[PDB]
RNA sequence: GAUGUCGGCUCGUCGCAUCCUGGGGCUGAAGAAGGUCCCAAGGGUUGGGCUGUUCGCCCAUUAAAGCGGCACGCGAGCUGGGUUCAGAACGUCGUGAGACAGUUCGGUCUCUAUCCGCUACGGGCGCAGGAGAAUUGAGGGGAGUUGCUCCUAGUACGAGAGGACCGGAGUGAACGGACCGCUGGUCUCCCUGCUGUCGUACCAACGGCACAUGCAGGGUAGCUAUGUCCGGAACGGAUAACCGCUGAAAGCAUCUAAGCGGGAAGCCAGCCCCAAGAUGAGUUCUCCCACUGUUUAUCAGGUAAGACUCCCGGAAGACCACCGGGUUAAGAGGCCAGGCGUGCACGCAUAGCAAUGUGUUCAGCGGACUGGUGCUCAUCAGUCGAGGUCUUGACCA
RNA sequence: AUUCCUUGUCGGGUAAGUUCCGACCUGCACGAAAGGCGUAACGAUCUGGGCGCUGUCUCAACGAGGGACUCGGUGAAAUU
RNA sequence: AAGGAACUUUGCAAUCUCACCCCGUAACUUCGGAAGAAGGGGUCCCCACGCUUCGCGUGGGGCGCAGUGAAUAGGCCCAG
């Protein structure tokens, strides 16, 4: 059987990287599109981390950093974004699919903060 | 060499007797509430860019 | 498969709590579990196992400790089940400075 | 001939004396009575219980009528029981007693499509000295010009699993009425959250 | 479990050190004499259970030499016995204790603790020598 | 204009002239143990050493450790040890080139399955309305093994030594099924430790790469066995060999020609699983109900019950299929709580020349597990889907 | 590596050895530069044994990644 | 896991071993070798001290399961 939870298609060092690639720009751009797929699996994973980001104290910081490569970004994430969704119970980042796309065949969607 | 291979041509019938499975399905567009154009159920339309507001520039 | 709302997670915690026993602290360093052997014949007999714990793997009916002891010249491992009706009492003996939850590096 | 429906639930530890004894709660929930099937009606005599509910929301339109047939309320599952009566609705106090032995019968969990190896045992070969047909792979469908086929039944890869099952007599160790729980030795089929259907003895020692 | 080409350490003075198992018979010590195996299978000896052996080294005067085949009966597996409250037991070494047909040590005393199991097998002298009887 | 060759391995299945278990006659059969002939193939028939072996000899066991068939079963299934290519050697034969009853070391065994067959899984249509669901069982499949101890009984038997049938108890083995609570395995980033190097300016804290986890320690859920639980049954029907009751033809005798009974691991029923495409297409409970269309658009078209489409999932799964939810909502993510793994965090303080230690800290971090919560998305909407043939017969006022 | 009878015979090592080592000899058909017998060291050489270690095996299990499967693009082959 | 060549034509294959210091090292021999024979110990960090400096030795101290702490990196022997 393969009744665990979480997805792949790369190695383990890469579908580590691609998530904070995309962890990254969301939070830099608080939209971006991708395929579909990437997206469902990229939302939780950034929203865990805003929830990180969500105490303000050092630490919280400083493990932040581990997954945001960019000095800037996290200052954004740490200072600007986390502060704000403090009011509301952790959940915020939703995906509108769009429509398939045409070199590959592939539907896209957006995800956005 | 190319080791299995088959006995025979295939009838154009029987080529065909397969094929009655690979007709395509058309999509279920339904009509947008604003631009009353098409669109595809559950995504945005590609025509006024809305989904309940406008998400997608024009 | 059938969808009943249910807590399954309690439903068992009730038929567990009827069936689990609560011992001394200790994690590591020495302990004396002084067991009993009603084992043979009739005769009731009472043996007192003790040395190193390695581990607690568990929680619950389930919940055990296991310890290392080498017993004339030869190294020998109980699994010990708290709720274990074969045990009457456990006691520490000397507190233990380790570094993690194991210690199977001890094993030699 | 009686039985009850239920839901697995889980195995635990649970000591009966000194000897301790892995059990599979079970819940069987009290049932519903929603159809008494006759040889006179149905041409034969049996049963129609009910067990998990459900909203009247989602009740169509037919079900409801056989359901309110008899007044019970929307249950989402229904099984027969051959040669079974009471009157009311069937739980399991009173049904199964302390120490009854029974044939617990879920549905195995799905295993997908297996090969021989694992759905038939079988032995592929080796690993090391030559190969192509390393560990699995079954050796031979048959024989030559003879049979020149292969055999109706010749195991090989499936889908193995998601099949019904039986596992007879077991020892109803415990019973939780006020739970419709109940605790049985030894493991049953299926898992957790499966519908599993617990009878007496189908022939027992 | 032991098993064939399996090698145990020798709890008993029989004079012989280590042997290599050989085959594991069904264990069958009851009645007058040790019984006759209960079947021609059985692929494991585990603890209490009675294996056919050759001494690959046994000590310099002895009553067992290097080379005899003899019948052993395992009182320690590496293995991990399991007791009927649940506890379980495992030693460190696999070791057996040379015997004879009626189901007696051939030494005059068992080294090392040995499997509780053995009183179950009904095996009381070699309990009778036993150190110990974890 | 090619039917691949010995032996293994894998995978099996069939015959019986049965190897062991079942039943029986006779025995020179006391009992126990055997011999032998009959009936009987359900099932089972071990692991090692030597040899390319088949065979066979042997070690240790076993209830036994059957013989054969299926292109000496099985290479579009694997090996390639054997032997009927090219190299080389020895002995032997040949003046020689070469040869061989011979011996010896070496020597590329071809990804892609069309038809039948086979294992799984869907789509169509059919089953005289359109639908939801619960079933009968035609038939079919799986399983079908055996030891040991105890009891009876130290009896029957036997000079004794030894020592049962029948019947009743237990406990293994191998084999299967299911299962993961246990004991273990794994767990590719769930926690920590450690090295070299580059970067995050630096210090400190971290990240990358040294597998496709840099190494190590441990490890939830899942899956898993060497772990657990259960099973091979009982009774029954009809019988094989075999034993018999009443009993003539042969006024006796006879298991028989009339008739009747006992009687095997086998057969049929029984157990578990499939199953009406059982086109002879069954049964039962429930729901929607009789719309519209001028001999110019002759049948389709709104629709009911209901369901698909699609969205979000799943202990379901290759795809399909199957189960669940889809705001009258707790389906999934998140979020809180908790559980469980790791084993005490950053920072700061204090001790120490320092490495480090101690405290704040049973800390900190956190995959899948138990719950709670409308924070996020399951929006909107479309597509399909009944008006019930005829004949006979019966009942209704 | 020259033996047909042959797994010769006795010993050795093994629980058990048609192979291996040691003898004996009855050398089917050894033998002295088609060299006889020996030999330290050297061999991706050939044979037999042993220690160690291991999934070779008892039995397999879990996990990873690349195909195999699904959808969008391009689209062969032997064969008949 | 347990076992450990039971695999098999043959441990084929894959492990173990695997660097550099120190101790130690057989038969046999053309005395050169056999030899990396076999076998065992060490190896990180802090501080003082002395040294030929990079580096190193001594003494004490320290941390972890583990210190050529990750990559490169002999498995050994007996007999023919």
């Amino acid at each position: 059987h393969g009744k665990a939870g979480r997805k792949l298609n790369r190695n383990s060092s890469a579908r580590v990287a691609l998530a904070r690639a995309q962890a990254t720009a969301l939070l830099r751009e608080g939209r971006i599109q991708t395929t579909l797929t990437k997206a469902k699996e990229l939302r939780p994973f950034v929203e865990q981390l805003i929830t990180t980001a969500k105490g303000g104290d050092l630490h919280s910081r400083r493990l932040v950093a581990q997954d945001i490569h960019d000095k800037d970004v996290v200052r954004k994430v740490m200072d600007e974004v986390a502060p704000k969704y403090a009011e509301r119970p952790g959940g915020y980042t939703r995906i509108l699919r769009v429509g398939t796309r045409r070199g590959d065949g592939v539907t896209m969607a957006l995800i956005e903060l | 060499a190319k080791h299995p291979v088959p006995k025979k041509k295939t009838s154009k019938s029987k080529r065909d007797m397969r094929r009655s499975h690979h007709a395509l399905t058309a999509p279920n567009l339904t009509e947008c509430p604003q631009c009353h154009g098409k669109k595809l159920s559950h995504h945005i339309c590609p025509n006024c860019g809305y989904y309940d507001g406008r998400q997608v520039l024009a | 498969q059938t969808h009943i709302k249910i807590n399954r997670g309690e439903l068992l915690r009730g038929i567990e709590q009827d069936h689990t026993r609560q011992l001394p602290d200790f994690r590591p360093g020495d302990t004396v579990r002084v067991d009993t052997k009603v084992r043979e014949g009739n005769r009731t007999r009472s043996q007192a196992f003790e040395g190193v714990v390695i581990a607690i793997n568990g929680s619950g009916s389930r919940k055990s400790f296991t310890v290392r002891k080498i017993s004339f010249g030869e190294g020998v491992e109980r699994v010990f089940p708290f709720a274990s009706p074969l045990v009457n009492q456990v006691t520490i003996v000397e507190r233990g400075k380790v570094r993690r939850a194991k210690l199977y590096y001890l094993r030699e | 001939m009686k039985g009850i429906l239920g839901t697995k639930i889980g195995m635990t530890q649970i000591w009966k004396n000194d000897r301790a004894i892995p059990v599979t709660v079970v819940l069987a929930g009290p049932c519903p009575i929603v159809q008494r099937k006759t040889a006179q009606t149905d041409g034969y005599e049996a049963v129609q219980i009910g067990y998990a509910p459900k909203a009247e929301r989602k009740v169509n339109k037919p079900m409801q009528g056989h359901f309110a047939k008899a007044g019970v309320a929307p249950t989402r599952i229904l099984r027969e029981f051959r040669g079974f009566a009471p009157d009311g609705d069937s739980v399991n106090v009173d049904i199964f007693a302390e120490g009854e032995k029974i044939d617990a019968t879920g549905t195995s969990k799905g295993k997908g499509t297996q090969g021989v190896m694992k759905r038939w045992n079988f032995a592929g070969g080796p690993a090391s000295h030559g190969s192509k047909k390393w560990h699995r792979r079954p050796g031979s469908i048959g024989q030559r010009k003879t049979p020149g086929r292969v055999y109706k039944g010749k195991r090989m890869a499936g889908h193995m699993g998601m099949e019904r099952v039986t596992v007879q007599n077991l020892e109803v160790v415990e019973i939780r009425a006020g739970e419709n729980l109940i605790l049985v030795k030894g493991a049953i089929p299926g898992a957790n959250g499966g519908l599993v259907v617990l009878r007496s003895a189908a022939k027992a020692s | 479990m032991i098993m064939p080409q399996s090698r145990l350490d020798v709890a008993d003075n029989s004079g012989a050190r280590e042997i290599m198992c050989i085959r594991v018979l069904n264990s069958g010590i009851g009645g007058k004499g040790l019984t006759t195996g209960g079947g021609g299978n059985k692929r494991y000896a585990h603890v209490g259970d009675i294996i056919v052996a050759s001494v690959k080294d046994a000590a310099p005067r002895g009553a067992v030499k290097a080379g005899d085949v003899v019948k052993a009966v395992v009182v320690r597996t590496s293995h991990a016995i399991k007791r009927a409250d649940g506890s379980t037991i495992r030693f460190d070494r696999n070791a057996a204790v040379i015997i004879n047909n009626q189901g007696e040590p051939r030494g005059t005393r068992v080294f090392g603790p040995v499997a509780r199991e053995l009183r179950d097998r009904r095996f009381m002298k070699i309990v009778s020598l036993a150190p110990e009887v974890l």
